[PDB]
RNA sequence: GAUGGGGUAGCAGAACGUUGAGUGAAUCUUAGAUUUUUUUUUUAUAACUAAAUAUAGAUGAUAACUCAAGUGAGAAUGGU
């Protein structure tokens, strides 16, 4: 007699069959006042205008913010948001920083530990005493 | 106030209305992003992927909603995924082939799914959200989808006096995965386990209708690609579905069946014995040939871990990691199509 | 004191305790809900601007 | 072109609708700090 | 160690030698059966369909059995009368004609005799009760012993154990 | 759902070290227990604790409205003959609740206070060095026996939720390499 | 505090204490600790 | 293959693919000149309300 | 990661191992011509392979910090193998921190104390790791003075026969015959 | 082409028709055993990419099943198997910060480091058939 | 497919922060300015995101650039 079990489910795999970019939002914060802002404006209408246009798949809100630095927020799939302020920065200097938001994901930053990371069982069992030509002392 | 003017323009009777109206869908920014994360044909307009988002509990009208959409999207999920694992795995009982099914299709991993596009859900359906936000009121869970299983007689004496339900009868009355049929407002509140349920509802009627929507305007090849892309890319251990009662006796119906041999545990190694943790490694034998092994701490169990083993690798056959569906020969000028493995049946034991 | 007395009763409900039947404040010597008769007529010397 | 405030948040995500109907029945002021006047217990008492 | 590279150094393990003779003149395929427990996917030559065309000799080839635990025997001694008066006995008096009785009488296994009849439903309810009076009688660290050697049962058939 | 009362003693004329082992004694222990041991106390400050226990359970049961279902959990104990209840502390105590209304002393921590006064210690050579008289408050939470039968439910069942022990456990490999050494 | 001489207040709270104890009255939650608008 | 990007100095590349061989890089001064869908592109999408697939692939 | 995701149960399992100290050993011997030459392990030699086996440092899975190790059970420690005069000129000292209370004795007057189990500890026991570690390690070394043990069924098996029994060889290649039957 | 030997065409068909398959790719010269579905998360940021990219590994150093192991003196041939990453995006760590430091001299200087890692995913990892070559 | 990379005494360059002032009769703030905290992110002696608590319309705070110093403390048997 089998008896199926109930509480176990499918575990997706983002990259395997099709892959979805982590970053849904960025939000750019701008003031037409504060002197910190002047290179995020020249973002805003130079660099910002092309690619925001290559990344179709993320979604872009421009909207002031007077009396407060310019920072770059993005919102990721998982949840989390990351926001770098980008105050007294040239232009590209923003398009550097925007790139990072966009390769990103909302995993926060961990020290690298392992290469690889794998959630399927080994291809060859792990070892074990009792399933080989045996040890003798 | 004229000093806080109104970001968006909308009409003054606009709240009034169940969701956005179509045309909305043509200013979010929301929409045009998951339409590109999705990497969706330019077939299908924005506002047909903003109706994938407004749940019927939104919009009881037929139309504007996600009723007839996800209706059509639940059968190409449910056939692809229950044809790709009879031919990958035509040997799982019936009762693991329901889990295998409900862990793919099922509204947990179809949750999932949804919250891997970056679907944002909104507080409470109106005219005024954003048409790219997946609308539903979980307050309301009168609103179920057509199904194809039938209601039971006995469904009252079922839940009430624990009547018997056989595995047979569930493949023509009960649902696609086993499951029995049919089993102002203050939001001060807090959530409760129907809208828990109610709210995993809706996202799995939200997936669902995005495959209806590329099969009614990219064809029927388009949905298949993106069910094998975003769904059956998705790992699954089916050997952790399996719950034995007497695997003794089932492997002995088994090999009395087939005709092998009377199983005979033998043990092939053993350390510790008379210790606080031994090791037994037990393996089962049809003759002289190993039907399965299985190493733990007693005896018995070790003897029937081994029985367990023995029975999951009959049941785990596969032909194949990606073998040819029967659906792949509709598509056109296909190579000849070979005769599949049909397995007898599961073993009924005492 | 108004400030801690609005959060229990927002969030005790039912137990929302008798404040009136309680001890007086020995800081101020007053009961509850009650001033103080240099603060309810106001006798306090006040400067000439 | 302006700033977006926790109120148009709210008004996006639907949830702005149902807190007018709360605050007006509870006669809290929706939007504003009402008709009430500032803490005058330590202006009455000569407070500098 | 100081730095985590010195300490991945002191922590090394060799590869196993079967990769340690890497080819010379290109490339070659070589049997390195791994000292591990197979999976319930390396489906044994005698469940594979006669269809099947990957049966095949050991790769091996393309290059006393063990001791006996349980081999249990099936008897049939009781004829198709004789149940008809273990199941007059067992209603009769249940106390003195228990299924250990009838088991030795018959010559047949305990489970056997309760297959063909049930004791009275108040007879049963005594033998719960009489096993409910003995569970009250542990302490804390015993009952708890008790709970874990059901849950590990459990957990066995569920495929953790 | 659970009554409560955090009650701030009097300016009492001793210090911290000394008051601290008075606390520590009355700490769990129910309110008439607590004054049982104040009674018969050898400490000057026992009698002061025993005052300062007495004002807070009248706060406790006329503010808070504690210890005010004995006659009705009385009646289902012996007219209907139920069984009390039985916990153990968080400490290993065993205990039978008949009444689940019974105040006890859930928290108790000692705070100093300001000085009393100062008295000059005049020693040899001249030398005189000032002694500060302390003054310590003490602050007693007051709860209900429903708190101590809620917070041993949570303990049973995290000890059952940890699963039973194994005898051959799955333990993890720590360490990654690019190669097979099995 | 044992040779505080008892105020009006506390002779007032030992009153109150005797006839919850004995069940004359039967206590309520105050009403009056503050005057907000919801009423919850 | 390469997914689309944005050069700086260069302009939009479009998607490349290089299993079947095309870097092809737009850059003007309007949003149709980049090579991407438009706002106005998706409007007349949506107006084609008559167009649909094929009964033989459906 | 692959490597490590699986049941690790049986790597960490502790076997008990056997061993004899008379039996000869032609690879802990120094001499290995001719092989009637070949002598047991001696003391250390012996011991060197014993406290690999306390660590678990014979497993692909060890690890200095977990205790991986497994038991290694002992016998004819009375005729334990030493060459030279060492038997009769080795001494063991011991000190209790008394000036004074300097304790000595040699290796023959200490295995007829407490046999030549005792002289098989001290040196594994300086062979280990001095940690925490040391006395759960050496407490599974089950050393004795003669065939006789109550671990006589704790030794691991193949096929029934014991590891360096006559014939547990043949029975170990008889069981992997069978395994290569499947995919 | 060089053509491939006859004792690996006659044992391929009986390595790729086992359940599961594992391949030590190598980057830049750097080992990583990987399986079709692992993250690799190299310890470098690889300059030209972005996520969604999909690059085709061509160094393989053993490409074997459970039982069978196929070893390449150099490399294997690419003609055997075909394995493909994406390019899923870049991570970093946590900034650390290294105090240099002598005794009896109050100067401490930092040094803060945080570096980016691109992280990898195998979504192709099969054996082809070599029954015409 | 540039070259270079330890450092005391000591020399040199480039910056941050603190206090006050100018632009400033400026800018922002119950649609939450400010809140000694916590949290998040950014190559970061710094700022930023968000949360919790309290409630200000200026005797409030403030970007940028510049100006002036009672401008940066684990070390003086230092002082309070
Ligand atoms: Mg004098
Ligand atoms: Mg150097
Ligand atoms: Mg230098
Ligand atoms: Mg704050
Ligand atoms: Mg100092």
């Amino acid at each position: 007699t089998v008896k199926a079990l109930t509480q176990i489910s499918s575990a997706g795999r983002n990259g395997v069959g099709a892959f979805v970019l982590q970053c849904k939002k960025l939000d750019i914060h701008y003031s037409d006042w504060a002197g910190s802002s002047r290179g995020m404006n020249g973002f805003i209408k130079s660099l910002l205008p092309k690619f925001a246009a290559a990344n179709p798949q993320i979604e872009f809100v421009v909207s002031p913010r007077p009396a407060k630095h310019p920072i770059l927020m993005g919102h990721y799939i998982n949840g989390r948001t990351k926001a770098i302020c980008v105050r007294n920065m040239e232009p590209l200097e923003i398009l550097k920083k925007a790139e990072l938001l966009r390769d990103a994901s909302g995993e926060k930053p961990q020290k690298f530990k392992k290469p690889v990371t794998s959630t399927n069982p080994s291809v060859r069992g792990v070892w074990s005493p009792y399933h080989g030509q045996g040890m003798a002392v | 106030n004229d000093r806080f003017p109104p970001l968006e323009p909308l009409p003054p009777a606009a709240e009034s209305l169940p969701s956005p109206l179509p045309e909305r869908a043509l200013t979010s920014a929301k929409l045009a992003a998951l339409h590109a994360r999705l990497n969706l044909s330019p077939k299908i307009p924005l506002q047909t992927l903003a109706r994938t988002l407004v749940d019927a509990s939104a919009d009881e009208n037929p139309q504007f909603n996600n009723a007839n959409l996800a209706f059509v999207g639940q059968t190409l999920i449910n056939y692809h995924i229950a044809e790709w694992l009879l031919c990958k795995y035509p040997r799982l009982p019936q009762g693991i082939l329901f889990s295998a099914m409900k862990a793919y299709a099922g509204p947990k991993p179809l949750l999932q799914i949804a919250r891997s596009w970056g679907v944002d859900t909104a507080a409470v359906p109106g005219g005024e959200v954003d048409p790219g936000l997946l609308q539903f009121d979980a307050l309301k869970p009168g609103v179920a989808i057509t199904n194809f299983g039938y209601k039971r007689t006995e469904l009252a004496y079922l839940e009430k006096f624990k009547w018997r339900r056989g595995m047979a009868s569930r493949v023509v009355l009960d649902d696609d995965f086993g499951d029995v049929v049919r089993s102002d407002v203050s939001y001060d509140r807090y959530g409760n386990p129907d809208t828990r349920a109610a709210a995993e509802r809706a996202h799995a009627y939200f997936v669902r209708a995005v495959v209806g929507a590329i099969y009614a305007h990219c064809g029927r090849e388009a949905a298949k690609a993106f069910v094998k892309a975003h769904i059956m890319s998705r790992t699954l251990d089916i050997a952790k579905l399996f719950e034995f009662k007497y695997p003794t006796r089932e492997l002995a119906a088994l090999c009395a069946r087939e005709d092998f041999e009377p199983p005979v545990a033998r043990l092939l190694s053993e350390t510790g014995r008379q210790s606080r943790t031994p090791v037994f490694v037990v393996g089962i034998y049809s003759g002289s040939d190993k039907l399965g092994e299985g190493a733990a701490s007693s005896l018995d169990h070790a003897r029937f871990k081994a029985a367990m083993n023995a029975l999951k690798a009959w049941y785990l056959y596969s032909p194949g990691e990606n073998p040819r569906v029967p659906s792949d020969m509709l598509e056109e000028g296909a190579k000849p199509w070979t005769p599949a493995y049909i397995d007898m049946g599961e073993v009924i034991s005492r | 004191a108004a400030v801690e007395a609005r959060n229990e009763d927002w969030m005790l409900g039912p137990l929302a305790p008798r404040r009136e039947l309680d001890e007086i404040t020995l800081s101020n010597g007053n009961f509850f809900g009650s001033l103080s008769p240099t603060r309810a007529l106001l006798e306090s010397e006040v400067s000439e601007e | 072109p302006r700033r977006v405030t926790p109120v148009d948040k709210e008004r996006m995500v639907g949830r702005w609708k149902v807190i007018q109907k709360e605050l007006q029945k509870r006669e809290l002021p929706v939007l504003g700090t009402g008709n009430h006047g500032k803490y005058v217990e330590l202006k009455w008492l000569g407070s500098k | 160690q100081s730095t985590a590279n010195r300490t991945k150094r002191m922590l090394n393990i060799p590869p196993h030698e079967s990769f340690l003779n890497v080819p010379v003149e290109g490339d070659r395929i070589i049997f390195n059966p791994p000292s591990s427990e197979a999976s319930v996917y390396h489906t044994p030559f005698k469940f594979l369909p006669r269809s099947d065309p990957r049966r095949r000799a050991n790769i091996y080839k393309l290059f006393d059995l063990p001791p006996v635990l349980y081999n249990p025997t099936k008897s049939y001694n009781v004829t198709p009368e004789q149940v008809e008066e273990i199941r007059e006995l067992r209603a009769k008096d249940p106390k003195k004609y228990s299924v250990t009785y009838l088991s030795n009488k018959y010559n047949c296994t305990k489970v056997f005799i309760m297959m063909c009849t049930q004791a009275p439903r108040e007879h049963q309810e005594q033998h719960k009760l009489a096993r409910a009076r003995t569970a009250e009688n542990w302490g804390p660290r015993r009952a708890a012993a008790k709970l874990d050697a059901r849950r590990r049962k459990e957990m066995l058939h569920r495929g953790e154990i | 759902t659970e009554r409560k009362l955090v009650y701030k003693t009097g300016y009492l004329p001793t210090s911290v070290k000394k008051l601290v082992h008075l606390s520590r004694q009355i700490r769990g222990k129910t309110v008439s227990e607590a004054l049982v041991q104040m009674q018969f106390s050898k400490k000057k400050m026992a009698k002061e604790v025993k005052t300062e226990l007495l004002r807070a359970e009248a706060k406790a049961i006329v503010t808070r409205g504690m210890g005010l279902g004995k006659a009705a959990a009385a009646a289902a104990q012996k007219e209907t003959g139920a069984e009390p209840v039985k916990i153990q502390t968080k400490d290993g105590k065993h205990l039978e609740i008949r009444d689940p209304t019974r105040i006890y002393v859930a928290e108790t921590f000692v705070n100093k206070g300001f000085t009393r006064g100062v008295e000059l210690d005049y020693r040899a050579r001249g030398r005189v060095f000032k002694m500060n008289k302390p003054t310590t408050t003490m602050t007693v939470v007051l709860k209900e026996e429903k708190t101590r039968i809620r917070e041993h439910q949570e303990r049973v069942a995290k000890k059952l939720r940890q699963g039973p022990w194994v005898h051959l456990p799955d333990r993890p490999v720590t360490s990654q390499r690019q190669f097979y050494s099995w | 505090p044992s040779q505080f001489e008892v105020t009006k207040d506390r002779k007032a709270i030992k009153a109150r204490q005797s006839k919850f104890l004995s069940g004359e009255e039967t206590w309520a939650p105050g009403k009056v600790n503050a005057f907000l608008n919801s009423k919850i | 293959k390469q997914v689309r990007r944005f050069i700086p100095g260069v302009g939009v590349q479009d998607e490349v693919d290089f299993s079947k061989v095309g870097a092809v890089v737009r850059d003007g001064k309007r949003a149709g000149d980049l090579g991407v869908r438009t706002r106005s592109d998706w409007e007349v999408i949506g107006k084609m309300k008559s167009v649909l697939p094929k009964v033989k692939a459906l | 990661m692959s490597q490590t995701v699986g049941a690790t149960r049986l790597a960490y399992s502790r076997v008990w191992h056997h061993i004899s100290a008379v039996t000869p050993h032609p690879t802990l011997s120094t001499i290995k011509a001719p092989s009637e030459a070949i002598t047991p392990p001696s003391l250390g030699r012996l011991a060197s392979r014993i406290a690999t086996i306390l660590m678990g440092k014979h497993k692909p899975i060890w690890d200095p910090s977990t205790d991986c190790g497994d038991y290694v059970v002992v016998t004819n420690c009375a005729g334990l193998y030493t060459t030279g005069h060492k038997k009769w000129r080795k001494t063991y000292y011991r000190h209790n921190t008394r000036p004074g209370s300097l304790q000595a004795i040699t290796m023959d007057a200490l295995m007829e104390k407490h046999g030549g189990a005792e002289v098989l500890r001290k040196a594994v026991s300086g062979m280990l790791p001095k940690n925490r570690l040391r006395d759960k390690r050496l407490a599974r070394l089950k050393a004795f003075e003669g065939d006789a043990h109550p671990y006589k069924e704790n030794l691991v098996r193949f096929g029934g026969k014991v590891v360096g029994a006559p014939g547990w060889e043949e029975a170990v290649k008889a069981i992997r015959e069978a395994d290569m039957e499947r995919l | 082409q060089p053509p491939i030997s006859q004792q690996v065409k006659e044992l391929l068909p009986v390595l790729a028709a086992q359940p599961g398959h594992y391949t030590t790719i190598h980057i830049h010269g750097k080992p990583y055993l990987v399986t079709e579905g692992d993250t690799v998360k190299l310890p470098f940021k690889m300059p030209g990419v972005a996520p969604g990219d999909v690059l085709r590994l061509n160094r393989a150093s053993v490409i074997g099943s459970r039982d069978l192991t196929l070893q390449g003196a150099p490399y294997v041939d690419e003609r055997l198997f075909e394995c493909r990453a994406i390019v899923m995006g870049t991570e970093s760590e946590p900034m650390r910060v290294m105090i240099k430091k002598k005794r009896r001299c109050r100067k401490k200087k930092h040094v803060f480091s945080k570096h980016k890692y691109t992280v990898l995913r195998i979504n192709q990892l099969k054996i082809n058939d070599v029954s015409s070559l």
